[PDB]
């Protein structure tokens, strides 16, 4: 949410802003994806018992 | 304090840097002969070569073009350096470099001499301060539009607070040599106006006639007097036309010469005859109303004479636009996600309240530095508030 | 040949005038050289199409075409679609000193920018010399002498 | 060019210099102030990256062995290795803030498994990125970089 | 507008088969529908223009403009630019033993504009100082200055 | 769109004009779909409060 | 065809705008039909042939 309207938008300069608002939005699905997917599975067989 | 220190900090676009390479502008008067730009040429040359091995690597100079134009008077230095690791200090990247450069070429009599860095990136110049543009609206001529012109560069070069180095980005109306060709002289001689004028523009200026063929390889034929007889207006005279009995006219008879005056560089902008002006703001002002304070000087010009924003000045830019319109968006469709993950109105302003504490170390990170607002500072301040809503937002959903 | 008024009356101006209904356009700027030359460029929206762009105006630059001089459509137009900024400068030298400059150039001019420039994306070759051209360099003393002009 | 009522015959060379010129007489380079030709090199709209710096050197290692004695390039211009130690010198802190990470984790989850963990999670999170990058038109430039390091 | 170039591909795949006096007019190439959007009409208030004179202030400050903005597929005036008007009287033509074809002639003669190089121009003899435009023959501006040809 | 462009263009020339000259507009396919769309948002209310 | 047709013979200036010129018999000469029989062209000698 604070990513996404930085895509928006005008002139020559919101180019630049598009450039990052994905780059990054990008990284937070597939992180918190992984963060369902792989981490807890990879949290789970690989952590040591206490 | 936030705030405070937010307007504080000054606004770049995005940082210039040593790119490895950088030029050099030579221009002199005109008409100025191609040998004299080649001098200073030579100076130049002799100052990256002698003052400077230590970080230079190649100068390649071209007497020809500019980037303004070709001329005899005008001239372009692209140098190379030696490579970062071999370089290594301030005293030696491109800033100082450039700086001593053009601090030293200053010298130089009737010719100017300025040397920069490629701003940034690609037909990214949209920087540096506007370029404004005058308009014959009527049918004015080029007279009237150099004298409007003049009451511009005059009257706003008497305001050095808010805008300087208002000056024209054009050539200037060197002298030129006008030939009149009495027709009737010719006619009473019996000689080809056809005739005349060809011969006069084929000696003088060259004519193409054919291609030939040069080693499997078509090229060019050109025809033009020996460079014997074009360099002074006395040849004239040396110059024969074929009459139609059978004599031979010399234009000494048929033509009268004299000197005038008139632009190299003739100028349009969407139609109609333009002139176009460069600058900056003054340096603690910015473009936008430096813009306006040129709109209101050419207001008081005579009637017939409009103006335009091209260029950098067409589009506007960035943060002071519309860019906090995206953060405080950004910022409502957040408190709205906030709303919905804890089904409140109030605990979300939990999450709220700890923004300021980003900028403030972001705006500090700023002013203490030397640095300066712009596209990577801001999305670095994006990148905090957003961060710092992970571990707030962690903090209370833990607590409630 | 010519001066900066002859070619932007006889040319400039008479492009200007045929320069219409091509989209998206924003304006156009129009230089005019005392060494004969003219140049025109439009602008048109960021993200807008390249190509389509680029004919549509040289459907308009030959709707006028024939009203240009001679002389000018001998050498003839062109029409580029290309940023400012150079993007690198190759240059070539020769080492033993076995050629002068203008060898040099002409051997690019007809061996290297022919090619280099078929390339794509490769939107303008500004060449740093000139290739070659026969040079009749004409005398006057000795084209009166056999009652002869140009 | 004319024959006489003496019989006599003029030619060309009689009245003119023949001679191998040049086009145009204007431009005039040097290189070190040896003199040396080039082209400079221009960028069609919508282009296209380091994809038309390689194709340069693909035309012209297809020249470089019929050229004459003596003659050698050189490369007085160059935004090609700025871009190529601009990315390089992003994998370099890619990697840094990697290893850092690895160590900061080590310093409260002080186990190699807990510390791998977060490890592993790092290449496949950034990685994906790119392919998510094509997908939508981004390529690996300056800003997707720093995209990828902020 | 792939649809509407297409053609023009085509119809400059003839144009040197259309008469000289055709192709210096001019073909023109559009895309448009047929009805109108608006019409825009222009009135003087106290009289002190005809319509003529009307007709040629738009056509030559108003039509060029609102041509030139996008979407805008075909300008048609109502009335006519000015225009220099020889009209010919045959009685006193023949009194002087003139024919038309004469004024025509007189005309591509006496209005015209001439390139005529430059003074000391490249190449140019080393040691010279002076480098300066030549300009010629110059395009006419008033009737009078018709009114006084030869 | 290109019927606010035509007094774009014409705002742009209206001050530069001689002495009593002055523009008419005796046709208009726009105030047209510009009632046609203002009795519409007025149909939406009308249905909306009976 | 110039006489009665009018002729686009080449372009001048005004103002600082190019514009046409053209050239063509006053209106007097180009009513009637028999007006054909006013118009003269130059013979080869010298003489001029209606």
């Amino acid at each position: 949410a604070v990513f996404v309207p930085m895509a928006f938008f005008g002139g020559s300069t919101g180019a630049i802003y598009r450039q990052f608002s994905i780059t990054i939005v990008s990284a937070m699905a597939l992180s918190v994806l992984v963060a369902l997917i792989l981490t807890p599975a990879l949290c789970a067989t690989m952590l040591k018992p206490i | 304090g936030m705030a405070y220190l937010f307007v504080r900090l000054p606004s770049s676009f995005l940082p210039d840097e040593d790119q490895g390479v950088f030029m050099t502008m030579v221009q002199l008067p005109a008409g100025a002969t191609q040998e004299r730009t080649q001098k200073v040429l030579n100076e130049v040359t002799h100052y990256y070569l002698t003052k400077e091995k230590n970080n230079v690597e190649s100068v390649f100079a071209v007497n020809g073009a500019g980037a303004a134009g070709a001329g005899q008077n005008t001239g372009i230095a692209f140098v190379s350096l030696k490579d970062w690791a071999d370089r290594p200090g301030e005293e030696n990247k491109v800033e100082a470099i450039t700086m001593r450069a053009t601090r030293a070429f200053s010298q130089i009599k009737d010719a100017m001499v300025f040397a920069f860095n490629l701003p940034a990136i690609v037909e990214l110049g949209t920087a540096t301060g506007f370029d404004f543009e005058l308009i014959d609206q009527a049918g004015l001529g080029h007279e009237k539009l150099t004298q409007a012109r003049n009451q511009l560069l005059a009257e706003a070069a008497k305001h050095p607070d808010m805008l300087t180095s208002v000056r024209p980005n054009g050539l200037e109306d060197t002298p030129q040599f006008k030939i009149d060709i009495d027709q009737e002289k010719a006619q009473a001689l019996g000689v080809s106006i056809n005739d005349i004028n060809t011969t006069l523009g084929a000696a003088w200026g060259g004519s193409y006639v054919n291609d030939f063929i040069d080693r499997g390889r078509v090229k060019k034929v050109y025809v033009m007097s020996e460079a014997k007889y074009r360099m002074l207006p006395d040849d004239i005279g040396d110059w024969y036309v074929r009459a139609a009995d059978g004599q031979m006219v010399p234009f000494s008879a048929f033509s009268s010469s004299r000197w005038e005056y008139g632009s190299p560089r003739l100028e349009r902008y969407n139609g109609l005859p333009s002139m176009e002006i460069l600058g900056q703001a003054a340096p603690g002002k910015s473009t936008g109303e430096a813009m306006e304070l040129m709109e209101q000087l050419a207001s008081k010009l005579p009637t017939g004479v409009g103006y335009d924003w091209t260029g950098m000045s067409y589009q506007e830019r960035l943060s002071g636009n519309q860019a906090p319109s995206l953060y405080a968006i950004s910022l409502i469709v957040v408190f709205l996600c906030l709303a919905a993950l804890y089904e409140s109105w109030s605990i979300p302003f939990s999450v709220m309240l700890v923004v300021p504490l980003g900028v403030i170390g972001a705006l500090l990170a700023a002013t203490f530095r030397g640095l300066t607002n712009d596209v990577y500072f801001q999305v670095g301040l994006l990148t905090t508030i957003g961060l710092s809503a992970k571990n707030a937002i962690l903090i209370v959903e833990f607590a409630k | 040949g010519a001066d900066a008024k002859t070619v932007q009356d006889t040319v400039t101006q008479v492009i200007e005038q045929n320069m219409n209904g091509i989209d998206n356009l924003m304006y156009m700027s129009s230089n005019s050289d005392s060494t004969g030359t003219v140049q025109i460029t439009l602008t048109f929206e960021s993200g807008t199409d390249a190509d389509i762009a680029q004919v549509q105006v040289q459907n308009k630059l030959q709707l006028a075409m024939p009203l240009l001089p001679q002389e000018v459509q001998q050498q003839g137009v062109s029409v580029e679609k290309s940023s400012s900024s150079f993007l690198m400068v190759v240059g070539v030298i020769n080492t033993d000193g076995t050629m002068t400059q203008e060898d040099i150039s002409d051997y690019v001019a007809a061996n290297m920018k022919d090619a280099i420039s078929r390339t794509s994306g490769v939107g303008d070759v500004q060449l740093f010399g000139s290739q070659y051209a026969m040079r009749i360099w004409m005398n006057p003393n000795e084209l009166n002498k056999f009652q002869l002009t140009p | 060019l004319k024959v006489n009522q003496d019989g006599s015959r003029v030619l060309l060379r009689d009245v003119a210099k023949i001679e191998l010129g040049g086009e145009n007489y204007d431009i005039i380079a040097e290189f070190n102030g040896q003199p040396a030709s080039g082209l400079g090199i221009k960028l069609a709209t919508g282009a296209n990256a380091l994809d038309t710096a390689a194709a340069i050197r693909a035309e012209l290692a297809k020249m470089e062995p019929f050229f004459p004695s003596g003659l050698k390039i050189v490369y007085p211009y160059d935004t090609t290795p700025f871009v190529k130690i601009s990315i390089h010198e992003v994998v370099k802190t890619l990697v840094e803030a990697i290893i850092l990470v690895f160590l900061v984790m080590y310093l409260f989850l002080q186990n190699f498994r807990a510390t791998l963990i977060p490890t592993i999670a790092v290449p496949v999170v950034l990685l994906g990125t790119f392919a998510v990058l094509a997908a939508f038109g981004f390529s690996i430039n300056t800003l997707t970089m720093f995209g990828m390091v902020l | 507008d792939i649809a509407q170039v297409q053609v023009q591909n085509k119809l400059q795949l003839a144009m040197p088969l259309l008469p000289q006096e055709v192709q210096q007019q001019g073909v023109s190439v559009e895309k448009s529908s047929s009805s109108f959007l608006m019409v825009v009409g222009v009135i003087n208030t106290d009289g002190t223009m005809t319509q003529e004179d009307i007709s040629d202030y738009v056509a030559a400050n108003m039509k060029d403009a609102i041509s030139r903005t996008s979407g805008v597929g075909d300008v048609q005036l109502f009335g006519s630019q000015y225009a220099m008007r020889i009209w010919m009287n045959p009685n006193e033509l023949n009194k002087f033993q003139l024919t038309p074809v004469d004024v025509i002639t007189a005309i591509k003669a006496q209005n015209a504009q001439v390139a005529a190089g430059q003074l000391g121009g490249t190449p140019p003899v080393k040691g010279q100082q002076l480098n300066a435009s030549i300009i010629a023959q110059t395009r006419l501006t008033s009737t009078e200055e018709f009114g006084k040809i030869l």
